[PDB]
C-alpha cells in the first residue's frame, strides 16, 4: 500500500510543474512588454520633443 | 533714404528668418528655450546643449 500509494505523488508533483510553465509564460510576455515600456520612458524622457509625440 | 529702407528690409528679413528655424516645434536658435537634453545612455544620461540664440 506504501508503494502503491505514490501515483498520487507523483501526479500531484506534475500539477505542480504545469502551474510553474504557465507562470513562466506569463512571465515572458510580461518581461518583453516591461521592455518596451522602458523603451517608451527613455523616449519620452527626451525634452526636445513636441506635445504630439509626447 | 534707400539706403536706409534697404536697411530696414534686411533686419526684417533677419527678424524673420531667425523666426522660421524650427524642426518639428522645436528650435536651438531662436531662444525659445535655454537648452535642449538629449539621451545618452539607457539610464536616461543627458547630452545638455545649451540653446545659442541668433
Amino acid at each position: 500500500a506504501t508503494a502503491a500509494s505514490m501515483n498520487a505523488v507523483k501526479d500531484s508533483l506534475q500539477r505542480g510543474q504545469s502551474t510553474i510553465d504557465v507562470a513562466l509564460a506569463a512571465g515572458d510576455t510580461i518581461t518583453d512588454l516591461l521592455g518596451k515600456m522602458k523603451e517608451k520612458a527613455l523616449a519620452a524622457s527626451d525634452t526636445s520633443l513636441n506635445t504630439a509625440s509626447f | 533714404n534707400a539706403l536706409k529702407s534697404d536697411f530696414d528690409s534686411l533686419r526684417d528679413q533677419i527678424e524673420k528668418a531667425a523666426t522660421n528655424a524650427k524642426f518639428n516645434g522645436v528650435s536651438i536658435a531662436d531662444g525659445s528655450t535655454t537648452k535642449l537634453t538629449f539621451l545618452a545612455n539607457s539610464d536616461g544620461s543627458g547630452f545638455t546643449v545649451n540653446a545659442k540664440t541668433i
